[PDB]
């Protein structure tokens, strides 16, 4: 369950003679469980913006982003940065097109991390991470070696795979099919569908039509 | 409650020369990274905080204990068995005349350990944990390169099992791959064993990949803090975006 | 022809300590960047080839000049008028109880500077190309911070202007900020006077914008060598390809 | 004017087993004066692998890329460092997607370095400098400050801009034109037309169809 409420955002760059760029102004966006919402607008509307600011990646100068965690509400705009963290833990999951990792530790160790820091069993994460992987069809001899020496498709299933190895009751998806093959973007589709039925609300940006039609739920037009 | 909490504090050597009002809290099991301009007084703040620089003004409170309110005793019990420092230079943190196992042995001695084999084990598999290898425990320091000289450093302060450790540029003379296999040392430390660190560093890398929030501090004092992610992708002050803009891109 | 030669140089504390059957050729206005594990013999092979370590086997070449087999007089004027050394430790490149000013000042009169305004104004030039506030210039390095310290060793070691300079880890304790002007100020040294840099490095992005021809070093030998970008981006030695792939991508 | 013999590589990736990556099999290219040759083929036929190779940024395992420097022919696979960094700084020049400069330097001196490196005046090298930022309209504003501080369509403006700087008898293009919109891709157009027209040995990848059809003067097929 998300909730934005007036949030507005520009950049004012220093650098450059302190220049002001608006990229949002009095936004608004309400999901519920279960239901995937897609930001459509001309490049520039501020869809990533919008969509960081809800992973708390970016902070709107005003307006509220209120996320149910555990059983409460949470301004991310004015929380704590220990709650921020916290409820990135557990609550608000995020894939994007791109591995911040640490570089040498294995991929299976990638993914299974979010998941071992919850307190889940060593066994129960290595076999999620195992499952997730052969479902996006990464090489099993890839499993054991650190995503850095991969290419960049291989660590795009990998970090696909990191970001959905916790069941978050929030979910963000920054195209993350963008570049995959059919098979992979619709292991990704079906990945994706799966975390709807079971009570996931998803916020995404998708620039494919049909990943889109086959995902999106609801648009929201970021245009304005 | 937090581990460590730091209110108004303020040591000025001269105007401008240290670290002015500064406060923020510290949890277990996270990583307060600070990051700033060489001479905003980064150093002269983990010392304090550290409890090897009386503060001017501001209180220090450890475990709701004030820090300098103690005993000159209670603050070295804290020094040499619950607290790690790691310092800029690594044999300014290190005995020279001593072998690289008694550096180790030393702190594991001061937590209570009595049986040589045991202590000896330990240094050991510390330093094959930095990397080093476990021929050279009963070389002294001297006759290790600076990189070697520092993961020793960190290995001395991280035997004891610390619950706070305050590091000042601990990537500093290491090669990428040493210095991935601390980063990856560190975090799994901070999350299994609910360490506290306190991490000055200018390899913006190292605070993103590490570090859980951020402090920023220009001519002795935090310009911009909050979560590292946060500041480093949305900076708000002048020179946090001029600092981030200064990245070496690879 | 080469500004510097070295051939088939070994200088080894103990068998894997140190570097054995290294050569390669320095040219003016150009940079030799040496990276490596920390443990590897950079330091040694740079102490060697800057005079400040005889070797056990090879030779060393200056305008085609033997560099050791000179009498220890020419070595030290080399030392003291053209060539510049800048340690990994700023302190071991600095006089302690003597100020920033006269740091910076030795070099300058030891090149028959006998002018005191002159001194001083170069000396405040140079702290401001560094970025050190001209105010310090009369403060002891002790007073310094790791980096303020580091940019005045660098200050101290470029101040004669010299054909050659021998660098270790220039970067480390500096804030990327002061670390891209040290970056501008070195590249411009480089090509409009023509300098020669060999810099030992482990920030391969600070090698990738300075260093012109590289050597990756391991277990005291040269494992790798060639182009700085296709050693980087086309590595051939297992080493390389480990050492490129632990880059913390920002 | 270039002349591929037989170079192959494959890249061996000791990092996962040491397996064998091999991207480029006796392939082999001559290119004139006043000629634009674009690699064509489908993606991993070795198209970024041989251009970069040209550039010595790769180093084929076995054959000659013998390029004309000066007066001579140079063989880059076996030449030192020096002669294939004398032959980057005066013969074969190199635009691609990335502006790889030193952070804190302003635009009109990432344009003008290439330039100033080769002895040319000051005032020569801020003017031609000035004329390729107008022609790529880069903004007057942007032009005294870091490109760092830009946007990513304006860095690469001046990414092209500093490519350009150098009359070099030899170019590669890594797809200059990709993200760049109609206008500003026209221009990037005229440039390497204009290069052409003085007798430069172009070298290109391209993604857009208008783009090879206005530029491309032969097609090579790195599909084998
Ligand atoms: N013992 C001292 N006596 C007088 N002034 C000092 C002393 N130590 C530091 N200063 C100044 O105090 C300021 C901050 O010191 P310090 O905390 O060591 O800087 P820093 O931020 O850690 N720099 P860096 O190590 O490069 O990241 C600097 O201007 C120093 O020059
Ligand atoms: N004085 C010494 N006596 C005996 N052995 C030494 C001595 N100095 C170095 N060794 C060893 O010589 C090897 C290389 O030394 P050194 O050249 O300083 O390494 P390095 O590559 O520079 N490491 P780093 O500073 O981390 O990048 C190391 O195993 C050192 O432990
Ligand atoms: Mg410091
Ligand atoms: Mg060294």
């Amino acid at each position: 369950m998300i909730n934005v409420q007036n949030v507005s955002k520009t950049f004012i760059l220093h650098q450059q003679n302190g220049v002001r760029l608006p990229v949002l102004n009095r936004a608004s966006l309400t999901v519920n469980a279960g239901e995937c919402v897609v930001l459509h607008g001309h490049s520039g509307s501020g869809k990533s913006t919008l969509l960081r600011s809800l992973y708390a990646n970016y902070l709107p100068d005003e307006g509220q982003i209120q996320i149910k965690h555990g059983d409460e509400w949470v301004d991310l705009v004015t929380a704590p940065a220990r709650k921020v963290v916290e409820i990135r833990k557990t609550t608000v999951g995020w894939v994007s097109q791109f591995l911040r990792v640490i570089p040498r530790i294995s991929a299976l160790e990638v993914v299974m991390q979010p998941l071992l820091d919850t307190g889940v069993p060593r066994e129960a994460c290595a076999a999620k991470a195992a499952r997730l992987l052969t479902r996006l069809n990464v090489p099993e001899r890839l499993w054991h070696l650190a995503p850095s020496t991969f290419s960049g498709g291989e660590q795009q299933r990998v970090n696909i795979a990191r970001g959905f190895i916790v069941d978050y009751p929030i979910l963000l998806l920054d195209e993350p099919t963008a570049s995959l093959d059919a098979k992979n973007s619709a292991a990704v589709v079906e990945l994706i569908r799966e975390a709807k039925t079971r009570g996931a609300a998803i916020v995404g940006i998708f620039h494919d039509e049909a990943v889109r039609n086959d995902v999106a739920d609801r648009l929201h037009p970021m245009g304005a | 409650q937090p581990l460590l909490s730091v209110n108004n504090l303020t040591h000025l050597y001269a105007p401008g020369k240290g670290f002015s009002d500064v406060s923020f809290d510290l949890w277990p099991g996270e990583v307060l990274g600070i990051v700033g301009e060489s001479g905003s007084g980064k150093t002269t703040l983990l010392k304090s905080i550290s409890a090897r620089l009386t503060p001017q003004q501001g209180e220090i409170h450890y475990e709701n204990r004030s820090l300098y309110a103690m005993s000159e005793a209670d603050r070295r019990r804290l020094l040499r068995t619950e607290w790690g420092v790691v310092h800029q230079h690594p044999l300014d943190g290190l005995r020279r005349q001593v072998s690289a196992g008694g550096n180790i042995g030393e702190r594991l001695m001061a937590t209570g350990a009595r049986h040589y084999g045991d202590i000896r084990a330990t240094a050991q598999k510390w330093l094959e944990e930095v990397e080093i290898p476990a021929n050279r425990i009963d070389d002294l320091p001297t006759t290790f390169s600076g990189g070697m000289q520092q993961r020793l450093q960190i290995a001395r302060n991280l035997v004891t099992h610390p619950k706070l450790v305050f590091m000042d540029q601990p990537t500093g003379g290491l090669d990428v791959s040493v210095q991935a296999r601390l980063l990856d040392l560190l975090r799994g430390l901070v999350v299994e064993l609910n360490l506290a660190v306190v991490i000055v560093t200018h390899d913006l890398g190292v605070a993103r990949l590490l570090a859980d929030r951020l402090l920023v501090m220009k001519q002795g004092q935090v310009v911009e803090s909050g979560l590292t992610d946060r500041v480093l992708d949305d900076p708000h002050h002048p020179y946090t975006q001029l600092l981030v803009s200064s990245v070496l891109q690879n």
